């Protein structure tokens, strides 16, 4: 599967 | 495969996260979500890294003092386990568990301290060392 993580300091996301 | 294996990712909401630009080592801490496909993990620490010129050959470890893993297994033989560390490999079968490693499935349950498992499956192995390396 892909990874999809989200950062506290923007509230928004990326893949790996 | 089946269908869903690229609609549902590994999803991670988090507090104490870091994401590298150069080798792309990643770490999540203090509060971390981990769910994927038909699997859940619980941890206080999570790390992911890439021995990968090619992709999906990524490697993940989770630590919850102890960590736990849960799998709705395809064939009606679901499994769950618990260890000081738990590990998975993203193009691959293999889970590994170390420190107080415990697993239980419809097929079997085992306590040990160094155990490997296969997410597509109902089989496990313990590796009782004595300097064999």
């Amino acid at each position: 599967v892909p990874i999809t993580y989200v950062n506290r300091a923007t509230x928004k996301c990326a893949r790996y | 495969g089946k269908t869903g294996d690229t609609d549902q990712p590994i999803h991670i909401e988090s507090d104490q996260q870091s994401l590298d630009m150069q080798g792309n080592v990643v770490t999540f801490t203090g509060n971390v979500v981990v769910t994927q496909g038909t699997i859940k993990i619980n941890a206080d620490k999570v790390v992911v890294t890439r021995p990968g010129n090619e992709k999906g050959k990524e490697v993940i470890e989770g630590f919850g003092n102890p960590a736990t893993f849960y799998q709705m297994q395809d064939n009606g033989k679901p499994v769950k386990g618990r260890a000081s560390k738990m590990r998975y490999e993203l193009q691959n079968d293999y889970v590994v568990l170390t420190g107080n490693a415990y697993l239980e499935q419809l097929d079997s349950n085992i306590k040990g301290d160094k155990i490997t498992y296969l997410v597509k499956e109902q089989k496990m192995q313990a590796f009782s060392d004595k300097g064999r390396r």
